[PDB]
């Protein structure tokens, strides 16, 4: 019972995520929270193309926003409204360089249509005198809504649910969001019935519940990176890469 | 679409049920209740001791 | 996770649980479902009638609830001033989907007698959440929808079921901004118009007369997606 | 009476001359991948009446359609004559993207190469390779969306004739709905007879 | 032959089918018979009367529907003027012999 | 064969016209009075819809709107197959 | 016995060879020629990292060549010098674009490493009045010989096995190239031990064995057409795309 014995491997026990060929690791355990059952393909009822989901390239994961969190940051602010179909895309636009570049995303190059669910890993890495918690809420379809302005606050995103970063124990926050919307397949470029709002499932939003809170010399800052697996994917509609403009 | 063509029948409007009858006569009624089947119900402490 | 529990220091003992009000008043209400199956207001108009064909108002159909309609300042609707909105939509703010069918029940007035068309238009998209109300080749009958005609000589109300028409997997729920171009396909059910059929020397008579509609949702409605609730306002502080 | 017989029958909707003189790029036809298949008549009405594929007739009484069309190419060769053409097929092209087009951005996308040599006649089934699952009419009543893809038709290899034959061969393009072509919500036609062509403006 | 299918050059895999919208929204719609007894608008008048027997109007009954009257230039009957005919007669349109 | 409906009870009469002609078939397609029989092809027959009011009644009925409804009821079978004639796009309509 | 019926459909029966979505058709007999066994498949020796073909966009076929044959083309004239696995990339940069615009090529710009077999169908589409035959040779590994200059002839390439293409029944040749060279896996960018000369398996070159001969009012072109699957292939190596150079 609670029987320390550090070394130089130090004491805890590594626990892993495996993939295709990305492995990140955690000393925490993650908080998982699953806003909806796992989704049924889908591929039957609309698609005539060849459908292939790409697992050794598309269920990689893949960092997508870090980012300082201060201090000074406060009581109910935004910090990422990474809307994830499209954040996946335009940090890599970020990083200055087109989409072919990157291993995970050359089949939105190509294919036209995704479906998929998608993993989310929000990784922190603060120190344990840090006293502060965030939460990882996912909201379907944001940008549909208009009255979300009044309600993108915690005290809204803690009635759905939603994973908690605890910047005391260095808490990790594993998040499942499975492929709900109207449509069942989002388009990945211009289309011929919606060309405003493309590739848009919703809105990963970490809000903050509580700010740093520390000594005079504390560590101010604390990193946060957000991680992106994108799973049970499939794809149809192969069409040329010449037609997939750059996204917002 | 088979056509029904038999004679329908063949009564009498009246404007409300009677008002004496009160024994032995199902009573329809426009509830206000929410379920339809919904019964008033005496817990086991609140026993009707006279009848 | 939101609904973790972890150390639980509780100090109750056994309540009874009377089954939602089953063992006081004979009836359950642990489903919200056949709850929200009675009727609510769904919105009202005024005519101001300013062909035997046309529309005489038309309304998309959606259990969001409308883009509320107080009035002018003069003449606000007492209810959609004072009471707002009801059940239905403060049950439709808790969700993000809905999958399932309409009923309607509309009320006209007495003093018109003139037959009464309804039709149901799955075509007609909503445009967004301004005007996504009661709306006094649209403009006429048209052939080929579902239809419906009540006479108003026997008995002036229309009781419908708009059924679920959309190519859809569900549709949008809470207040809607006309993102996507064909995401507006992913709102109403359809569009009901409701028409009289009076000539110019009777609608007259039916000018400034109170048409109410209700609306309840009717054994297919599943709301799948939660989503928690928005800012309230609390009614008994409205001066 | 079914619409599982009437989309299944044939329409001659389109006819292309096609020409000995065009290039290994040149397009033929660029029609859409729905029911709705254009062919104008050259009339001197106020109002040009068009005819349709009887798909699209039984179609345009509908508002949402799904399912494989089937386009019968019936190109009216000789033994003689060779030629080879891709009839193409790209999923998701607006207005904007509807040019720009040639051959070498459709061979991304589902193509058939077809071997004009002795045999004169095919038939592309075309995808139905949409986000949703039916598809909303494109006319609608007087009240506009265009279709899921568009079909294409380039000259892969240009017509070598023979010098005792013609130079011109004119291709028919019949539509007919496919084996798994339905439609669902009974809606205003779209479409309107030719029986009473007066239209009044008010 | 019209219907006649030589070489087939399909690209597509198995499309699954609803049966008619029967899988979406609990309904066929395969039969068009069963669509053809929603009822539709034949015609309209305007009575102008000009004894107790005296028949007001007749019309001839008949599946074709009717010569389309538009009305004249002033008052066009406006779903006959802008919304054509409808579904029966563009069924009807469709083929040559009906008993019913 | 005649009907009467009652207007103050309820303003709406549904029929049910039978297939009453000497024929396998009737014409479906416009019609342009080709033979002189070949006119009892057509109809199913002749409706007539006539009031009862008298004259100082009838002149409240002018100019009031008589719509009238069909379907076809579960016996119509459209037999020989014949391709649809141009149509017209309603929304190219002015 | 030789009974014609000609008709609206014509003669003869269509052969076809269907793929992923491609479906290309042929009226004549291919007259195939494989040069070498159908290879193993190397992927346990040599790779550690995630090798994952991509049938559903790699097998489809691709046109990279085509070209006017006139009657004045000498004897022993060269057709195309079609180097195959630069010559896929290289036709798709004749088409003045990126390869992350095609859907066959993309796990060249993001994967690092292939091999695999590929086929050739070099349709013709020669009046049957035109008489001339071509010759489709297959030569592995042709910029590592110097003295293929003077071997560049149909004298030559007749004595290993080749198909042929006659312009008199318009014959079409299907080539089955299997992937044989030094070393198990071509490599598809800039490399640390070659640079020069990147993903060169050898040459598919069409000689001309006779030219075409008609009557002086006869069709003079004739256009060749050449089709590419890459069927049994894989990838290994996920790289960067920011590393991919384009071909020469
Ligand atoms: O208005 C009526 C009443 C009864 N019946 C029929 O008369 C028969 C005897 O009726 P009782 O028994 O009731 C049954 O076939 C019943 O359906 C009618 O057709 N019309």
């Amino acid at each position: 019972m609670d029987n320390p014995n550090p070394g130089p491997d130090g004491e805890g026990e590594v626990e892993l995520e495996k993939d295709s060929n990305v492995v990140l690791t955690t000393q925490r355990d993650p908080s998982t929270s699953i806003p909806a059952p796992v989704s049924v393909k889908w591929s039957r009822w609309t698609s005539n193309d060849v459908v292939d989901d790409y697992a050794t390239i598309t269920s990689r994961w893949y960092q997508i926003a870090e980012f300082v969190w201060s201090k000074d940051d406060p009581f109910d602010k935004e910090l990422a409204r990474l809307i994830l179909p499209r954040a996946l895309l335009s940090s890599i636009e970020a990083n200055s360089d087109a989409i072919c570049d990157v291993p995970n995303t050359i089949p939105f190059k190509v294919h036209a249509y995704w479906r998929g669910d998608m993993e989310v890993r929000v990784q922190i890495n603060s120190n344990k005198f840090q006293v502060g918690q965030l939460q990882a809420t996912w909201y379907y379809s944001d940008h549909e809504n208009l009255n979300i302005s009044s309600k993108r606050s915690v005290y809204g995103f803690s009635q759905m649910d939603h994973a908690l970063i605890s910047a005391s124990a260095s808490n990790e926050a594993k998040l499942v969001i499975p492929f709900k919307h109207v449509y069942p397949f989002l388009p990945t470029r211009i289309v011929p019935d919606w060309t405003t709002g493309i590739l848009d499932m919703g809105a990963l939003n970490i809000r903050v519940i509580a700010p740093l809170r520390m000594s005079a010399t504390g560590p101010t800052t604390c990193n946060v990176v957000v991680f992106i697996k994108l799973n049970n994917s499939e794809f149809t509609g192969t069409s040329s890469g010449k037609f997939y403009a750059s996204q917002i | 679409n088979p056509s029904y063509q038999q004679s329908p029948r063949h009564f009498v409007p009246t404007g409300m049920h009677s008002l004496a009858l009160g024994t032995n006569l199902v009573e329809p009624l426009h509830a206000l209740r929410l379920d339809a089947a919904g019964t008033t119900q005496h817990p086991v402490g609140c026993a009707p001791d006279e009848d | 996770e939101e609904s973790r529990n972890t150390t639980v220091l509780d100090t109750t003992t056994t309540l009874q649980s009377s089954g939602f009000g089953r063992a006081f008043f004979g009836e359950a209400f642990n489903d919200l479902k056949t709850l929200m199956r009675r009727y609510q207001l769904y919105g009202q108009l005024l005519l101001s009638v300013t062909d035997i064909d046309h529309c005489m108002f038309t309304f998309p159909c959606l259990p969001q609830g409308l883009a509320l309609d107080i009035g002018s300042a003069g003449s606000p609707h007492e209810i959609f001033n004072r009471c707002r909105d009801g059940i239905i939509p403060l049950i439709a703010s808790g969700y993000r989907f809905y999958r399932g069918d309409l009923r309607y029940k509309i009320v006209f007035p007495s003093n018109v007698n003139s037959n009464i068309w309804v039709q149901h238009r799955p075509d007609r998209r909503l445009e967004g959440w301004s005007a996504a109300k009661i709306v006094n080749g649209q403009g006429v009958y048209n052939h080929g929808y579902a239809s419906h005609i009540q006479i108003t000589r026997v008995n002036n109300v229309i009781e419908l079921e708009v059924p679920f028409y959309n190519a859809t997997c569900y549709n949008y729920l809470q207040a809607f901004n006309a993102s996507s171009a064909a995401s507006s396909y992913a709102v109403s059910l359809g569009e009901i118009s409701v028409g009289f059929q009076a000539t110019s020397d009777d609608i007259a008579s039916i000018v400034n007369k109170p048409v109410t509609i209700y609306y309840s949702i009717g054994d297919g409605m599943q709301f799948s997606q939660w989503v928690g609730y928005q800012p309230m306002m609390i009614l008994d502080q409205l001066p | 009476m079914t619409v599982s017989s009437i989309a299944s029958r044939y329409g001659l909707i389109r006819r292309v001359q096609w020409k000995k003189d065009h290039a290994k790029g040149s397009l033929l036809l660029q029609l859409d991948a729905d029911p709705f298949v254009e062919q104008r008549i050259e009339g001197t009405n106020p109002i040009s009446l068009y005819w349709f594929a009887p798909v699209g007739v039984v179609s345009s009484m509908f508002m949402q359609w799904r399912g494989s069309l089937e386009y019968r190419f019936d190109i009216i060769a000789s033994q003689f004559h060779t030629g080879r053409l891709i009839v193409g097929y790209v999923p998701g092209l607006t207005a904007s993207l509807q040019l720009q087009m040639d051959y070498m951005k459709l061979k991304s996308s589902s193509y058939v190469v077809f071997d004009l040599q002795e045999s004169n006649s095919f038939t592309f089934e075309v995808p139905y390779v949409s986000y949703r699952p039916w598809w909303v009419r494109k006319y609608g009543g007087n009240y506009s969306t265009d279709a899921p893809s568009t079909l294409f038709m380039y000259v892969q290899v240009p017509l070598i004739p023979m010098e005792a034959v013609s130079d011109t061969i004119d291709i028919n393009v019949y539509v007919r709905g496919g084996s798994s072509f339905e439609v669902c919500v009974p809606v205003q036609p779209s479409l309107g007879l030719n029986w009473n062509t007066d239209f009044i403006l008010r």
